[PDB]
């Protein structure tokens, strides 16, 4: 039996508004006799909400609690913990969580890369890039958007931050996405939308383009005037 | 199943901030519908009148009194659709209120101008209400086609095209310059429905206004 | 109509217009074009609004802060609406004056003694009071 | 993936991609070596196997290495040589440079 509690971060607090603890349990065996509890620092009970998922390969049982409270007493630090009961564990499982304090905010940077030449010779598809780097903590949250509609979420693919050789205390995360060759030579735009807790404003976009990318021509006009001392 | 005769947005400040109340047949309760996003938020502020919503949330329920019972049945709207009579809803059945949660809804303020500084209306400055407060209109970019929108929307008749000679009459504002770069193409039903650049960045001096005289 | 104008400077007078021609027939082998267009003043000076300033002789014209974004612009994410800032980057200098602006100086005026000090107007027309 | 220009213009450091696709089973080892001398693994970061959404049974994964401004401008070179059962050789190679690119043309026009 394993018992897995992630906390909510500030990727579902941005979106959900909801603060929800889950406790994920796997390897379950008798699902009729077990028990998922939210408790906190004093011993006072917490509603949850336990549901149980379809069966698996395995002969084994997911079991999902939902604990819900609101950002106010979570973000003053009070500790929380997990409990998950059963009838063949002698002993209960006890898993505790909690939000660290103390670190420093530094601002990220947004970088978009277009398409590879080599890859679009095969006219099969392309690839964006949308790369966040040097931020602090390691929270980040990105979504592709398109013409102000929200892509489907498998057209792309974020990973987790990792860190950074080069600088101590800063983390760095990347995303791709996918479209036809026959999109992008055809002009359409693409927009990344990076969220984080260090920004003066907490959202970041950048929008990339075929047409505002590297120009193979750079015709420059220059008119030199003695009359012409104002513009429109 | 119960059709709403209204919403009402109670235990707010003012009437377009505050609680989700349905109308329920005779006596009205609150409603805490699962993915409540933000279409179903649009047409609830477009049931008041207020304008777009902004934001909608679920607080946690810390003794708050929720003393209104829960609704029975969902209420999935586009958004785009109309008034909440006309969107598809559950056949009663559960409540999908598991967490004990009221749900919240932020619209925004509505739309006003007028004209500031004319003898009996119809001229002077241009002052327009957004987020509480009054301001005025940059003048980089006055067009014949901006003079006419702003009067027919107060019912001031057609401009009759003053010029520059009688619009020192009225002088400057000491309000923020809340639009800039107004370009209205055809005649719409408001000045909002315009492309403008935003609001509260100009590179204009109260100096520098929008005056507009119509026929009256 | 097959160009699309990406920025409309009027202190620099710089205007970028960016274009793709559809070059043979494969759609890997078009070219993409920048066309830049500068009008430079001989006869303005350093201070625009200063008359008593000495001549300017040097134009440095930086394209990086030229094509630069710096408004927030309104982003939905089906729960909220949000206000985000189009670029990181965001005292420039006028090198030409503004048709839409005005431009105006202080000059000291006597006669029979007393000296009235009275607005001008650098600019040949420009705006009215 | 080429270096970004504006993070070579803010005159910190460079990003080097090595995007690899379409391989199974899940067996990938990336390394990085400039001038035909391999450099330490503290140089660089290597991601991990995870599958592709859109067509089953493929893993993709990828490798950055940051190098000096100066470094980048004095024309050094670097390339991301690959391992895979699958290849013909066991070995494949891509390289990029500064020079990397397409040459452009600059068509001044001079109104006196
Ligand atoms: C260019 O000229 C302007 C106008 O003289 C200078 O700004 C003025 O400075 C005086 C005080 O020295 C103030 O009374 C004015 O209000 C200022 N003008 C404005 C529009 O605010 C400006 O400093 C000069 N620039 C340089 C580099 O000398
Ligand atoms: C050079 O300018 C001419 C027009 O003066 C234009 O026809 C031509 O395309 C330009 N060259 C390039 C490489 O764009
Ligand atoms: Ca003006
Ligand atoms: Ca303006």
């Amino acid at each position: 039996i394993r018992v897995f509690a992630i906390p909510p971060s500030f990727a579902s607090i941005f979106l959900t508004k909801s603060t929800k603890l889950t406790c994920l349990v796997t390897d379950l065996t008798t699902y009729d006799s077990v028990t998922i509890s939210w408790t906190r620092q004093n011993g006072e009970a917490v509603k949850t909400h336990t549901n149980i998922s379809e069966s698996h390969p395995n002969a084994t049982f997911s079991a999902v609690g939902e604990a819900s409270i609101c950002e106010d007493d979570w973000n003053s630090g009070e500790r929380f913990t997990c409990t998950v009961t059963h009838t063949d564990l002698p002993s209960p499982l006890k898993q505790t969580i909690s939000r660290p304090k103390g670190v420093a905010l530094h601002r990220p940077d947004v970088y978009l890369l277009p398409p590879a030449r080599e890859q679009l010779n095969l006219r099969e598809s392309a690839t964006i890039t949308c790369l966040v780097t040097g931020f602090s903590p390691a929270d980040v949250f990105v979504q592709w958007m398109q013409r102000g509609q929200p892509l489907s979420p498998e057209k792309y693919v974020t990973s987790a931050p990792m860190p950074e050789p080069q600088a101590p205390g800063r983390y760095f995360a990347h995303s791709i996405l996918t479209v036809s060759e026959e999109e992008w030579n055809t002009g359409e735009t693409y927009t990344c939308v990076v969220a984080h807790e260090a920004l003066p404003n907490r959202v970041t976009e950048r929008t990339v383009d075929k047409s505002t990318g590297k120009p193979t021509l750079y015709n420059v006009s220059l008119v030199m005037s003695d009359t012409a001392g104002t513009c429109y | 199943s119960p059709v709403p005769e209204g919403v009402r947005l109670a235990d707010g400040p003012g009437h377009c901030k505050g609680r989700v109340e349905v109308k329920h047949q005779n006596q009205w309760y609150t409603v805490c519908q699962t993915g409540w996003s933000l279409r179903a938020a649009k047409v609830v502020c477009r049931q008041l009148g207020c304008g777009r919503a902004v934001l909608t949330q679920k607080r946690c329920n810390k003794h708050a009194y929720g003393r209104k019972p829960i609704w029975l049945s969902q209420m999935s709207c586009s958004g785009r659709e109309a008034t909440l009579q006309d969107c598809p809803s559950g056949p009663w059945g559960k409540n999908t209120c598991n967490h004990d949660e009221d749900t919240w809804v932020e619209c925004e303020d509505p739309f006003d101008l007028r004209l500031v500084g004319g003898d009996n209306l119809c001229s002077g400055r241009l002052e327009v209400l957004h987020k509480g407060v009054w301001g005025s209109v940059c003048d980089d970019n006055w067009g014949e086609k901006e003079d006419q929108v702003v009067c027919k929307q107060l019912g001031c008749g057609k401009s009759l095209s003053p010029s520059f000679r009688d619009r020192k009459c009225y002088g400057p504002g000491v309000g923020r310059i809340w639009l800039d770069n107004v370009r209205c193409s055809g005649e719409e039903q408001s000045l909002e429905q315009c492309q403008h650049r935003f609001w509260g960045f100009h590179d204009c001096t109260h100096q520098e206004d929008v005056a507009v005289i119509c026929s009256g | 109509d097959e160009r699309i104008v990406l920025v409309d400077n009027k202190c620099k007078c710089a205007r970028i217009t960016s274009r793709i021609i559809r070059s043979s027939e494969d759609p890997n082998e078009d070219i993409v074009e920048r066309n830049i267009r500068i009008i430079v003043p001989l006869n303005n000076r350093e201070n625009i609004s200063d008359p008593t300033s000495p001549l300017r002789t040097r134009f440095v014209y930086h394209l990086s802060d030229l094509c630069k974004k710096c408004d927030p612009t309104e982003v939905e994410l089906d729960n909220q609406i949000v206000t985000a800032t189009q670029s990181n980057i965001c005292t420039e200098t006028c090198y030409t004056y503004d048709r839409n602006k005005c431009y105006t100086a202080v000059v000291p005026l006597v006669y029979g003694g007393e000296t009235k000090m009275v607005e001008t107007a650098l600019t040949p027309d420009a705006c009215y009071p």
